[PDB]
RNA sequence: UUGACCUCAAAUCAGGUAGGAGUACCCGCUGAACUUAAGCAUAUCAAUAAGCGGAGGAAAAGAAACCAACCGGGAUUGCCUUAGUAACGGCGAGUGAAGCGGCAAAAGCUCAAAUUUGAAAUCUGGUACCUUCGGUGCCCGAGUUGUAAUUUGGAGAGGGCAACUUUGGGGCCGUUCCUUGUCUAUGUUCCUUGGAACAGGACGUCAUAGAGGGUGAGAAUCCCGUGUGGCGAGGAGUGCGGUUCUUUGUAAAGUGCCUUCGAAGAGUCGAGUUGUUUGGGAAUGCAGCUCUAAGUGGGUGGUAAAUUCCAUCUAAAGCUAAAUAUUGGCGAGAGACCGAUAGCGAACAAGUACAGUGAUGGAAAGAUGAAAAGAACUUUGAAAAGAGAGUGAAAAAGUACGU
RNA sequence: UAAUGGUUAUAUGCCGCCCGUCUUGAAACACGGACCAAGGAGUCUAACGUCUAUGCGAGUGUUUGGGUGUAAAACCCAUACGCGUAAUGAAAGUGAACGUAGGUUGGGGCCUCGCAAGAGGUGCACAAUCGACCGAUCCUGAUGUCUUCGGAUGGAUUUG
RNA sequence: AUGCCCUGACGAGUAGGCAGGCGUGGAGGUCAGUGACGAAGCCUAGACCGUAAGGUCGGGUCGAACGGCCUCUAGUGCAGAUCUUGGUGGUAGUAGCAAAUAUUCAAAUGAGAACUUUGAAGACUGAAGUGGGGAAAGGUUCCACGUCAACAGCAGUUGGA
């Protein structure tokens, strides 16, 4: 009769959940959580809905490759280890790299074909797991979309036009306009308002 | 990745049912590949090991040697094939345990069973 | 959270923040409520004054749906009235149609007067009323229904 | 002991209690296991819809009698209103309570369209014969909802004939309050000379 | 004399049944104390532990002598809540429900009961033949001190008449399911290290299979499996594609009026007293003793009583699946569990060795090596053994063996 | 480069009583401690106070259940229910704006004039105080009454 | 930019509070981390860093796994408890192995004889026996052959081993 579940708000969940997604986004976050995507052109990585259909496991790595994913795919088996410790036989032998997330708006193959591949998870916009958007607690897993899943999108978590699909919800406001503090300090506005600086280390008079 | 909630990816029961694996089970167990030739000739894989097969050691020390099985030691999970020795420095020459997944059948004792089995499998059997 | 706590902390310090003198023991004023009276009077009265004796009459089976009358006030009354249609009744008000409101259907049993709904009419259906909350709705233009 | 400002608890926990505590670890197994058993009795009672009709009864006790809900089955009078009877209304998915009576037209009448209703949209599979197969629907109460009954519109004139209202209720307390005394005081007066 | 009847016996008479084990959960009886109250006696622990009786895969409960007071719900059970609340309590410590509402599951019924009275229409047994979980015939028996048919309060029965609707069973293959067998992909290619490649590097292949485990060191690709499907085999009171007993048959069951009825459980309900129990308070339930009902009346409607109503059920007889429980048994699958002083007492010939008269108590104890290859042979010594030699990658692995 | 320095052993000078514990007071002629290894003691839960963090906010709480699933995860969800938005009284009950939701005294910040100092204005939070309103208590007792009900209005060193 | 810099003051502490850190088992993520060309462990009056908790390296031994950082979690840190289990000391080659009168010579056997066997001598129990049998209890101890690692508190070639 331990706590070994916690409840949390389903709100602070779809909080979290819509962050991870954010995060999913501009290759900084990607680039510091691993993820090889610095020969990415361009994050978000969406592909054409012609993948959720590929049912053979050579012809789904081949488009992963194709679309880049090929480093990461490497990345992923050339991880493999042993675990350390006692884990080790408790059915827990080995430890390997998250690969990508390919996530679909519907499954004709996708999902049974990229099964065996090792690093790659798959996931519906239905759902979205946050175990899987941020493992370890780290944002910017590399999520490759299709093109029905990436229009979707929009209806799962809603716009300014489109309301969420989900009952009452919004996504977030923002409590900063920017997240880049330097601008704001170097506009004209504030400039033209405040004093001038000192010399950044003072003299050490006497 | 496992499928069936009937088999089980337990390494302590994997490893209690292979060491206490009845005679009949450690038959199957200790199954043995055949050959180029012979996968050519018969169109399947492997076997289960014989007495009369003709073998060659693909691995170990005593690796491209041949021989015949003088014995499946089932309870030792080996085979014992003639021609591969250790001669003990009283002059007696004892068998060395030889596991038949290092090993490559090169010539199969065919009986009615054998034939059946291969058949059963899909083979060729010419 | 195990590593939080201040028992990682007092680890190499002998009575565990608990002191040499006084020493941690079982139960050293009594389990429970004990001595509320006697020796943990002063913290009776002085944080729970009136704990102890008898308050009046007993209800043998009480039954908490006997007593069910949600209150609503006046201040709010307008929030039954959905969104979308709140503006268009509340602009150009009218008598002749009026705003029907039933506070039963929204699962209040009595009216209170909190004060100041606009001068709008409504027509408000309640199982129980306050006399200033139908005075403040006859001010208005509108009427109480009573209902059941 | 008794210590600093805090609220005084009652935990009820000086019995063995450690030997009665139920945790629901297989609240997801039991889960599974619901759902795999109606799919288990759906497929054994094939295509019947897995759940009897329910009548829609008024909830009882004041804090809940402005709510209809689900009652248990339909009146006897309802059932030959309807057109069939009990017992074999029992055996094309209506249930029957014999117990129950009505007194409300208005329940009465919202029952009797709802067994109209459904037989009207069920097929009676013939008793020995071909009986072509008629696409179960797994569920009678989410194609016979349960609907609160409209009690008024959103828009009418103020007819205020200054009652006041809030004197109805102060007025009819007191009626109920002083019937039996002066009841008596009006027998007490009669009894004279 | 003889023939019954009733009651009681006997038999190694014919056939059958009970005991004991297990006992986690279940239905009962019985029943403490430590403890808390900062002492203690009521209280609390606890309607618990121990003790005893009885079941099953669930049990129990269960189709209202219910809840209510509403515009009323509607068998039972369980969850969420009600609620640590109403209430009880040296009104102290403490204790403590229920109705409603939302869900899970849902299923309803059977007797006493009536004159068959122009059919004891009913049933056990034996015997004979078969379609052998049974049927048919015959005979003896049970039984009128009442076995069948009809009826169960929601009703219903008798009679009188416009009236239409519905006929039940038995064997085969696949199929619901259970158990189980079998088949089903791709490198052992090169070089380096090593005793051993399963390591490292290079070139590939399969992947609805990169779970897991073995194999001389981290193996998707060597082997078993895994994944996906196919082919069987042996069984389970059948949802259906065919089969057939076809004067199964003025059967049986429903449905409309009218009329006369409408039987409904006794030392029981209830009452007093005593004891126990309960949140149940001028008595919540149970039990002992005493008193002992009625028939538009009996119960209940949470403050005792008289009077007037009202509301709601219909006890003193009975059956019933599911949702619920389950430290036992069988079979599985898992884990942010423990890792040989831990985890069960027990990883091992562990409830063992051993102690006690006995009830009972109750340990310690895993690891050579990849393979015994477990040290031929020489020499010293009475021998143990030593020194060499030798095996082994290692003897800084030599059975007194990983480190 | 051990030449200076570090480490270590030793010598020399001065200093240095055995730790833990209870205690006013321990080196104590107080108690535990021969030694070493391994084990070994504020935990988990139900309810809750303060504070803090996060989400939403007059609301909030998806996870009892249902749907769904790559399956004890994740994702989605209705009606309820809990707590909050109303108090007060033993209870029957009643139930919160005279006013710009009041006056006064402070009050950050802001606004106006000012080169400043200041002067004026507006003053959220908060503090003090006097009022107003709601309930309880004690009074007063209007219009009506099928005459004993009702309880308007006005009060109070009372009380929440 | 919980960064860097400037200026000033301050620093005792039981019981206790709070903070910032060090370390251990396990979990999620990462370093496409280390490793049979040697992981972990262990030893090391060798070295380096940290005020310290500790961390790192070199050498020896060893043979299969294990680390850094970011988080999560706890059965998480020992000098004590007349603590528990196991092992080992000093005392210490010490106290002791002194009741029941008592042994001795030869030969044989044997590697080895105070103690075995046989001969010889000397003694004792002294028929309410240190004799001959049984009851309870034990359970093969009886007897023969082989044999001495342990046991017979010296020895042993002997033995109820
Ligand atoms: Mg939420
Ligand atoms: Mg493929
Ligand atoms: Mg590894
Ligand atoms: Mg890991
Ligand atoms: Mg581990
Ligand atoms: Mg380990
Ligand atoms: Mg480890
Ligand atoms: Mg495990
Ligand atoms: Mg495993
Ligand atoms: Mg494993
Ligand atoms: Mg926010
Ligand atoms: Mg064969
Ligand atoms: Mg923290
Ligand atoms: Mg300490
Ligand atoms: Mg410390
Ligand atoms: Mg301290
Ligand atoms: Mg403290
Ligand atoms: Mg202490
Ligand atoms: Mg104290
Ligand atoms: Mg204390
Ligand atoms: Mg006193
Ligand atoms: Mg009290
Ligand atoms: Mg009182
Ligand atoms: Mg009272
Ligand atoms: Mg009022
Ligand atoms: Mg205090
Ligand atoms: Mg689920
Ligand atoms: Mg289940
Ligand atoms: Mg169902
Ligand atoms: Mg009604
Ligand atoms: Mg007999
Ligand atoms: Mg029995
Ligand atoms: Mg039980
Ligand atoms: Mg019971
Ligand atoms: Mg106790
Ligand atoms: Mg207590
Ligand atoms: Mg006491
Ligand atoms: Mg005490
Ligand atoms: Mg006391
Ligand atoms: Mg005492
Ligand atoms: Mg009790
Ligand atoms: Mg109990
Ligand atoms: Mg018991
Ligand atoms: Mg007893
Ligand atoms: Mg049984
Ligand atoms: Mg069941
Ligand atoms: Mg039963
Ligand atoms: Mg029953
Ligand atoms: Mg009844
Ligand atoms: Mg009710
Ligand atoms: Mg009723
Ligand atoms: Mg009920
Ligand atoms: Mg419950
Ligand atoms: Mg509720
Ligand atoms: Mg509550
Ligand atoms: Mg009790
Ligand atoms: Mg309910
Ligand atoms: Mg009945
Ligand atoms: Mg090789
Ligand atoms: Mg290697
Ligand atoms: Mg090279
Ligand atoms: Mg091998
Ligand atoms: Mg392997
Ligand atoms: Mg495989
Ligand atoms: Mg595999
Ligand atoms: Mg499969
Ligand atoms: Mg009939
Ligand atoms: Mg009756
Ligand atoms: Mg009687
Ligand atoms: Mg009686
Ligand atoms: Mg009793
Ligand atoms: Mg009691
Ligand atoms: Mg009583
Ligand atoms: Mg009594
Ligand atoms: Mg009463
Ligand atoms: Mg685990
Ligand atoms: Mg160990
Ligand atoms: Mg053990
Ligand atoms: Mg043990
Ligand atoms: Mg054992
Ligand atoms: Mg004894
Ligand atoms: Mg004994
Ligand atoms: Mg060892
Ligand atoms: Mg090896
Ligand atoms: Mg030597
Ligand atoms: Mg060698
Ligand atoms: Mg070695
Ligand atoms: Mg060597
Ligand atoms: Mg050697
Ligand atoms: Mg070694
Ligand atoms: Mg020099
Ligand atoms: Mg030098
Ligand atoms: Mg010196
Ligand atoms: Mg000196
Ligand atoms: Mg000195
Ligand atoms: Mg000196
Ligand atoms: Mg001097
Ligand atoms: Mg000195
Ligand atoms: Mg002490
Ligand atoms: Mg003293
Ligand atoms: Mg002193
Ligand atoms: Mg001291
Ligand atoms: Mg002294
Ligand atoms: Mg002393
Ligand atoms: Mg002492
Ligand atoms: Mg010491
Ligand atoms: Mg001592
Ligand atoms: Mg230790
Ligand atoms: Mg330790
Ligand atoms: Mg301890
Ligand atoms: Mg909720
Ligand atoms: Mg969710
Ligand atoms: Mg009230
Ligand atoms: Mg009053
Ligand atoms: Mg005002
Ligand atoms: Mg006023
Ligand atoms: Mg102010
Ligand atoms: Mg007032
Ligand atoms: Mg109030
Ligand atoms: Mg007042
Ligand atoms: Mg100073
Ligand atoms: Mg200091
Ligand atoms: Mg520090
Ligand atoms: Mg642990
Ligand atoms: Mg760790
Ligand atoms: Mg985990
Ligand atoms: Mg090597
Ligand atoms: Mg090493
Ligand atoms: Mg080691
Ligand atoms: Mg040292
Ligand atoms: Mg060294
Ligand atoms: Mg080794
Ligand atoms: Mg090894
Ligand atoms: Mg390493
Ligand atoms: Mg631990
Ligand atoms: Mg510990
Ligand atoms: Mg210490
Ligand atoms: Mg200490
Ligand atoms: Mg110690
Ligand atoms: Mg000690
Ligand atoms: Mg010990
Ligand atoms: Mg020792
Ligand atoms: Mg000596
Ligand atoms: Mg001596
Ligand atoms: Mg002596
Ligand atoms: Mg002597
Ligand atoms: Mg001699
Ligand atoms: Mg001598
Ligand atoms: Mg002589
Ligand atoms: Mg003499
Ligand atoms: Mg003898
Ligand atoms: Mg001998
Ligand atoms: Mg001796
Ligand atoms: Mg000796
Ligand atoms: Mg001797
Ligand atoms: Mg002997």
């Amino acid at each position: 009769w331990r706590k070994w579940n916690v409840k949390v708000n389903h709100n602070e969940k779809r909080y979290a959940t819509a962050s991870a997604i954010a995060a999913t986004a501009v290759a900084s976050l990607v680039l510091a959580r691993g993820h090889r995507v610095e020969k990415i052109p361009e994050i978000p990585l969406v592909v054409s809905t012609d993948l959720e259909s590929i049912q053979k496991t050579k012809e789904a790595v081949a488009a992963l490759k194709a679309v880049g994913a090929h480093s990461d795919l490497l990345k992923v088996l050339k991880s493999k280890k042993l675990r350390a410790g006692k884990g080790k036989y408790r059915n827990r032998r080995w430890t390997q790299r998250r690969g990508p997330l390919v996530v679909y708006a519907e499954d004709n193959g996708i999902v049974k074909a990229l099964r065996n591949v090792p690093g790659v998870e798959t996931a519906n916009v239905a759902s979205l797991n946050l175990l899987q958007l941020a493992p370890g607690a780290h944002l910017g897993r590399f999520v490759i979309w299709t093109e029905a899943a990436f229009t979707k999108l929009d209806q799962v978590w809603g716009s300014e036009t489109v309301a969420s699909s989900k009952v009452g919800y919004t996504l977030p406001s923002h409590i900063i306009s920017t997240s880049d503090v330097t601008r704001i300090i170097n506009s004209s506005e504030i400039q033209s308002a405040i004093r001038p600086a000192g010399q950044a280390t003072q003299k050490r008079t006497h | 990745a496992k499928q069936s909630l009937d088999v089980s990816s337990d390494r302590r029961k994997a490893r209690k049912a292979y060491f206490t694996a009845p005679s009949s089970q450690r038959r199957v167990l200790l199954s043995a590949p055949l050959s180029k030739e012979l996968r050519a000739q018969y169109g399947i894989k492997a076997l289960p090991i014989r007495r009369d097969d003709e073998v060659l050691v693909v691995r170990g020390s005593k690796k491209g040697q041949e021989g015949k099985i003088s014995s499946v030691y089932r309870l030792k999970f080996a085979v014992q094939v003639d021609k591969v020795t250790k001669e003990k420095v009283n002059g007696a020459s004892v068998p060395i345990n030889l596991h038949p997944s290092k090993l490559v059948i090169t010539k199969l004792h065919l009986d009615k069973d054998r034939k059946a089995l291969i058949q059963r499998k899909g083979g060729k059997l010419e | 959270p195990s590593r939080f706590t201040k028992t990682r902390k007092h680890r190499g310090h002998v009575s565990a923040g608990k002191g040499r003198i006084g020493k941690h023991r079982k139960h050293p004023g009594g389990r429970g409520m004990a001595g509320g009276q006697h020796h943990h009077r002063i913290n009776m009265d002085k944080y729970h004054p009136g704990y102890f004796g008898k308050v009046g009459m007993r209800y043998f089976h009480k039954q908490q749906a006997h007593f069910w009358k949600p209150v609503l006030n006046l201040d709010k009354l307008w929030t039954l009235i959905p969104e979308d249609k709140r503006d268009q009744y509340l602009k150009s008000a009218s008598k002749e149609t009026a705003p029907v409101i039933d506070t039963l259907a929204a699962g209040y049993g009595k009216i209170l007067g909190k004060g100041r709904i606009p001068n709008v009419p409504v027509i408000v259906k309640a199982r129980f009323v306050s006399k200033l909350a139908e005075e403040k709705i006859r001010a208005a233009g509108g009427v109480v229904e009573l209902i059941a | 002991a008794i210590s600093k400002n805090l609220p005084i608890l009652k935990n009820h926990f000086r019995k063995h209690w450690q030997e009665r505590v139920k945790v629901h670890f297989d609240q997801a197994g039991k889960k599974v296991s619901r759902r795999n058993a109606r799919a288990t009795r759906a497929a054994k009672i094939a295509p019947r819809p897995l759940d009897l009709l329910r009548p829609v009864v008024r909830a009882p006790t004041v804090k809940y009698n402005r709510k209809v809900r689900a009652g248990r089955g339909f009146t006897l009078a309802e059932v030959k209103a309807a057109g069939l009877t009990a017992a074999y209304a029992r055996t094309i998915g209506i249930a029957v309570d014999h117990r129950r009576q009505n007194r409300n037209q208005e329940i009465f009448d919202a029952n009797v369209q709802r067994l109209k209703e459904y037989q009207s949209k069920i097929i009676v599979f013939p008793r020995n014969g071909k009986a072509p197969e008629a696409e179960q629907v797994l569920s009678a109460a989410a194609t016979f909802p349960i609907a609160q009954p409209a009690t008024d519109v959103e828009a009418r004139a103020v007819q205020d004939n200054g009652e006041s209202a809030f004197r109805t209720l102060r007025l009819a307390r007191s009626e109920k309050k002083f019937r039996g005394i002066r009841e008596k005081r009006a027998r007490e007066k009669a009894e004279a000379e």
